[PDB]
């Protein structure tokens, strides 16, 4: 992406599938690692490598690269500290739903729980 | 006008005669007639507004012609035809009940109700 | 309060006031602002610095910077060096402020120096020593003596709370150190309430006579009659008669 | 807790709420227990306590049902009504002992409801009353129990009557 | 005998070639119970 | 059904089911009351309640527990008894007389028992 | 465990959420046909106060109400028993017929003398003109109404659909009749028996209008207490299960410092 | 009831557990509300909310945090004042009137305030 | 599995139950001293689960279909599927059952909740007889769930039409 | 049961009615009581002390005891050596 970004100036965007999956693969290197897991057995290390990683993906003089992630929420515990390190890097939520999807709407999103800090 | 009415229906809430059967015989109103209380028999009802005529099998009630001519009847329950064979099985049986029997005055009535229902 | 609900802007709002007393001619009334940003994506801050400088607020406030890329050492150490600036200013008898944005990612970072150095996680895996940190740090922002040149370091901590959870090792912590909290209620930001108060979960003791003799006159019982709102609210769902209704009226407005 | 309660024979819960509540002394009977039961007691205060488990577990399970706010039937009325003496007639000042022949009546009565019937505000007017009154007549009664600690049945009639002869008071 | 009673009964006779429905029925019959009461003392719930 | 036969199998299936929906209709009648739930429900409540303690039943080793004389009952009994309970033919006995009982003599016995 | 404890309680709040939701619904079905007859009936009342009003009527003491045996209809019973015992300040002595359980207990504690007559059997019941009736021929044997010159019948008027004011009305004996000074106007012979019969016919019309609007009213204010039932069971449902996401971490966490502990040695 | 008295005692013990009982409703109370639950426990509900209220006494030292001047309240003075609030003989007026302020004597006091 | 797969021949494997395997693991890695992780069980639990869930296969058409079904089966200690080893695998896993107690002891045998079992794979592999004339059961039982919520009274027609068409 | 909120009185109660025995003939019904503390500050001790001799059952009752500043060995070592008594 960085070649592109910053090598052909292009803005371009990166999908990332769960970042639950990468929290969980990050968790298991400390383990690994043998590093003392920290709460909820995330590395400890879990917020400086999604930092390096989401700050990579920004609007550099050259180019910008933009990052939509899937989050799979782990057991829809929000509280947990994987979702809210993510959310430190969010600028926009968008929150896909199937019971609007079988209201018939694609768009999957629903609307209201759909929010974002770039609309302003 | 009429008000026809009973608890849980309205039958006929300009009507131009009715034929009642009150204590103090039969009455029958035409348009004005001078404002009177009769309470009504258990009664066998036609009510005409216009030339067009309902054949009503009333349970009694009281009869009132307001001086503005509302003509307020109210009675308990009626059609003739929704009364109308079965109940002359029934009355039988009733008729039988008035030999042995509040009962005893109930049973007399049921009786009657009889002499009621052999006008139809 | 929680997690960026501009969290950072009620704070700036205050940096931005002082410049009628920052630029204000009186070094009493001249403080020297500090900022510091601790895990915050390095491009937020320089929206932020861009918002200033366009405020042009900027050139009387210091930003000390620890991004959330910048390393655990670091951001351990941001805190601590940026209150020698502070320090510096308060020395000289002026008055100074620091905002630190956010403790609680300081925190994060004690607590992953304490496990890589195999230091045993205290309580919510905080270290145990994590209070020292905080005691240490807090307690150097003062109002000195005349004497000492009646030096000046206000100290507005902001302490992200994730899910409100303010019985938290950490924010029990802070709390009891700190004079004054300004706890922010999220439902009401969403209902259009900004700034969101909680008009009680929001106390303060040591500003009341540091505040302005008018706005003391003027604001007198005024946390009282909004307490009195609170209660009338709060058997809404009090009376109907006139003066609860009254008060419902006064509170509404 | 776990450990000691696997050794244990019996466990003897007091509950701190129920003492907030006005029990005193405060005993979570739902959880005390012996579970071998009664023979290492007096064969008298054994009779004369033979429904009260009954009685207070039935107005356990009344009582639970009438703060939902249904509507009471006459059964669980009397369950209620006798369950509420029961409770009142268990609370004792702490440091304060009973000898059981003074306790084989005041059980006796409860059980054959004679408590059931006496009301609520006026029972510790009454169990302290009871004991005097017995003290005065049936102390003959109480050195007995004491004594032969069984009550035979003219002795239960004799301690049935006795209550009789103190419902008045 | 009552007015209100006499209509009654005869409302109830009425509702006989039956053809009725269930609420028409149900104005004719219900089941309940009086329980007189006194000044206290009640004479018990007897079916109305 | 066939390991221990059908009867066995449909008598204790009819009882499971019996004391889940019990159980399930226990939340209902707690607040909104047993007589806000259907007649049906209410013969399956009051079955339910008569089996409840038709399974209490006293031992020889509680002659010093409870001090109540022990009961035994035969495999093919227990499995009549309940065929007949459920089936309604003693609904005309009283709960408390299925409280501690044995065989159906039992059932019948007690309620003779709390006749006098 | 403070988890599993907060669970089945957190669970039993929910079914409770759930059972208040659908019975709101329930006792919208029902409160249909309740407000439906009451139009009927209410049409018919009229036409007898038409009499009344164009008659110039008007007016120990009786006191009769209607609610309910069961409860939980919100405070339909308990505004009905203040707004009684408002008119039982008005005149301690008069007596009391209660229509329904949960009336006759409040009102038993202010005065339990004045109950008089009381009516089981009505509460579940939707007004029908047979118990009405009953319930007059037995008030005017029992209580012999007519004695009593002032009669006053409660009920609750169905103000709003989402509210009842309780509101009352007398019902006129033959004496009334009789001293009404129009009565001329209306013609019937001075040899009818006419105003005390009138008064029994309507003292059954009257009473089963009184059950009418306050059987509608009840089934309405039952709807919106269960509707907000729900409510307040979702609010204290959020709040626990913010506790129990709370509880569940904890665990984790309490479980994993003993699994470092361990580890350690 | 002797170490300070039987009459403070039996004063304390009326209070523990009435505000027991309130507590003990909470989730009830809650759920539905007090005009879905007894009277006789509504009353004491009142009274309890009343004794709530009464606990109240700014310090003298948050005279200035509250901002509501000090009291300071005998302890012969105290035995007296919740004496005559459990036998609600002043039970009648607001419950904001024994809201943040402390003896029987301002308690009737604020009510009059109030009342103007 | 493979032999059969690799012979191009479909087969099903049940592996019932991957919670004794995991038990195992943790038995043998906690012996070898090798780290602990959530609800002590080795972090790269996770690691040997996918790598078996990821052998069943269904081949390319020039590696000759070779299929290999697979069911694994997970037994739920209290019903929790938030635990480490339940979340993992349904995660792993496209596809769940999940059976309900209180089915077992309404005797309906199957106890399966098919509320909680989905199928992603699903209509891809069920018959197209079956399909056509069970689309309509899908949500006939849809509305049974709903109309779940009433089991007092006064209900709707289509209340009481959708109790008798779920019940049968 | 919660923390000596008469945890401690519960067992003063059963000495008190032990009382009637011990003061009481029949040796093989005397239950001389043996009470055992353990992390109690001496005030607590020192009014259990007194209690028992206005109830003048310390003519009876044995009080082996290990305060909260006698040591955790001791503490550890207190019951087994009451239990040899």
């Amino acid at each position: 992406a960085e070649y592109f970004r910053d090598e052909e100036g292009q803005d371009v965007l990166l999908f990332i599938d769960n970042i639950f999956r990468f929290t969980q693969a990050g968790s298991e290197v400390s383990a690994l690692l043998g590093r003392i897991p920290s709460a909820v057995g995330y590395q400890p290390t879990l917020a400086t490598d999604m930092g390096l990683l989401q700050e990579r993906i920004t609007t550099t003089k050259k180019g910008s690269v933009t990052s939509v992630q899937a989050v799979y929420v782990p057991a829809d515990d929000l509280t947990d500290p994987a979702p809210a390190t993510t959310f430190a890097h969010l600028d926009a939520t968008t929150v896909l739903s199937r019971g609007i999807s079988e209201l018939g709407i694609y768009p999957a999103v629903d609307p209201l729980d759909s929010k974002s800090r770039l609309l302003d | 006008k009429l008000q026809f009415a009973l608890p849980h229906e309205t039958l006929y809430s300009e009507v131009t005669q009715v034929n009642l059967p009150a204590k103090s015989g039969r009455i029958g109103v035409l348009a004005n007639h001078v404002p009177t209380v009769e309470q009504l028999l258990p009664g066998v009802v036609e009510v005409m507004e216009g030339s067009n005529s309902k054949k009503f099998f009333i349970s009694g009630g009281f009869a009132t012609v307001q001086p503005d001519s509302q003509l307020c009847v109210t009675a308990i329950e009626a059609p003739l035809e929704s009364f109308s064979e079965n109940i002359k099985n029934l009355l039988a049986e009733a008729k039988k009940n008035v030999s042995s029997s509040r009962e005893a005055a109930e049973a007399a009535i049921q009786v009657e109700v009889l002499e009621n229902l052999q006008s139809v | 309060g929680d997690r960026q609900t501009g969290k950072t802007a009620v704070a700036l709002d205050t940096i931005l006031n002082q410049k009628r007393w920052n630029n204000g001619s009186d070094e009493s009334k001249k403080l020297y602002c500090v900022y510091v940003a601790v895990g915050q994506k390095r491009s937020t801050v320089a929206q932020l610095v861009q918002t200033l400088e366009q405020h042009d607020a900027m050139k009387y406030s210091i930003i000390v910077a620890a991004t959330a890329s910048e390393a655990a050492p670091l951001q351990y150490l941001a805190p601590f060096t940026a209150a020698s600036i502070g320090e510096w200013f308060r020395d000289n008898g002026k008055h100074a402020l620091i905002v630190y944005d956010d403790l609680s990612k300081q925190a994060v970072a004690y607590r992953q120096l304490s496990l890589l150095l195999r230091r045993p996680p205290g309580r919510e895996a905080y270290p145990g020593d994590v209070f020292y940190l905080h005691s240490r740090l807090l307690e150097r922002a003062a109002k000195l003596s005349e004497k000492e040149g009646s030096g000046s370091l206000t100290a507005l901590p902001v302490i992200e709370t994730q899910g409100g959870d303010v019985s938290a090792y950490i924010p029990t912590n802070v709390i009891s150190i700190t004079d004054g909290q300004i706890f922010l209620e999220a439902e009401l930001f969403y209902k259009g309430i900004r700034p969101a108060i909680n008009v009680g979960l929001s106390v303060s003791r040591v500003g009341s006579a540091a505040q302005v003799k008018a706005l003391k006159q003027v604001a007198g019982s005024l946390k009282l009659f909004l307490a009195q709102y609170r209660e009338v609210a709060a058997f809404a769902q009090s009376d109907l008669d006139a003066s609860t209704k009254q008060t419902l009226v006064r509170g509404e407005r | 807790p776990t450990n000691v309660i696997s050794i244990t024979d019996g466990q003897i819960f007091l509950e701190a709420e129920l003492f907030y509540k006005g029990i005193r002394p405060a005993i979570n009977v739902g959880l005390s227990v012996s579970r071998v039961g009664s023979a290492a007691q007096v064969k008298a205060l054994k009779q004369v306590a033979g429904s009260l488990k009954l009685f207070l577990a039935q107005y356990r399970e009344v009582a639970a049902f009438a703060q939902f706010g249904s509507d009471l039937d006459a059964s669980t009325k009397q369950t209620l009504v006798r369950g509420e003496r029961l409770t009142q007639l268990l609370k004792q000042n702490q440091y304060s002992p009973l000898a059981t022949e003074e306790q084989v009546p005041l059980i006796y009565a409860g059980v054959n409801g004679h408590l059931d019937g006496i009301e609520l505000s006026r029972i510790g007017e009454f169990e302290s009353s009871f004991l005097s009154y017995l003290k005065s007549n049936h102390n003959e009664l109480l050195t007995e129990i004491r004594e032969k600690g069984e009550l035979s049945k003219e002795l239960l009639a004799s301690l049935k009557s006795a209550t009789e002869s103190f419902v008045a008071t | 005998i009552s007015y209100a009673a006499y209509l009654n009964v005869a409302a109830q006779a009425i509702r006989s070639t039956e053809l009725q429905t269930a609420s028409v029925l149900n104005r004719s019959q219900t089941d309940a119970f009086y329980t007189q009461y006194k000044n206290a003392s009640e004479p018990t719930p007897i079916t109305k | 059904a066939a390991v221990v036969g059908q009867e066995h199998y449909d008598v204790a299936s009819k009882v499971q089911e019996t004391l889940q929906t019990y159980k399930s209709l226990q939340d209902i009648i707690a607040i909104l009351g047993m007589d806000e739930l259907s007649e049906q429900d209410k013969l399956t409540v009051e079955r339910a309640r008569k089996i409840q303690r038709f399974l209490s039943q006293p031992f020889a080793v509680a002659e010093v527990f409870t001090g109540i004389p022990g009961k035994l009952v035969r495999l093919k009994d227990t499995v009549a008894s309940f065929k007949a309970v459920l089936e309604g033919k003693y609904d005309n006995i009283p709960e408390h007389a299925f409280y501690m009982v044995g065989g159906i003599e039992d059932v019948v016995a007690k309620a003779e028992k709390l006749a006098a | 465990a403070t988890l599993k404890e907060v669970e089945m309680r957190l669970k039993s709040i929910k079914n409770i959420e759930k059972i208040t939701k659908t019975m709101k619904i329930v006792a919208s079905t029902r409160l249909s046909k309740a407000e439906k007859a009451k139009i009927s009936a209410k049409k018919m009342d009229e036409a007898e106060q038409l009499f009344y009003k164009n008659a110039e009527t008007k007016n120990k003491e009786l006191i009769v109400a209607i609610t309910s045996d069961k409860g939980l209809c919100g405070s339909i019973h308990s505004q009905l028993a203040k707004a009684v015992r408002r008119h039982l300040n008005d005149q301690p002595n008069a007596d009391i017929v209660t229509i329904g359980d949960k009336i006759k207990m409040q009102l038993l504690r202010t005065h339990p003398n004045n109950i008089k007559l009381s009516i089981n059997g009505i509460g579940k019941d939707a007004p029908t003109f047979q118990e009405s009736a009953l319930i007059a021929d037995k008030l005017l044997s029992v209580m012999k109404a007519g004695t009593y010159p002032k009669i006053s019948i409660f009920y609750n008027d169905p103000v709003s659909s989402l509210s009842f004011e309780p509101s009352e009305k007398p019902i006129f004996n033959a004496k009334t009749i009789e001293q009404s000074p129009s009565f001329g106007k209306f013609e019937i012979d001075t040899d009818a028996n006419v105003p005390r019969d009138l008064f029994e016919y309507t003292l059954a019309n009257q009473m089963l209008t009184a059950m009418a609007q306050g059987y509608a009213a009840e089934i309405s204010a039952r709807r919106n207490a269960m509707d907000n039932a729900s409510k307040n069971a979702g609010d204290m449902i959020n709040r626990y299960s913010i506790l129990y996401n709370r509880t569940r971490q904890a665990v984790i966490t309490n479980e994993l410092v003993d699994i470092i502990t361990g580890a350690s040695s």
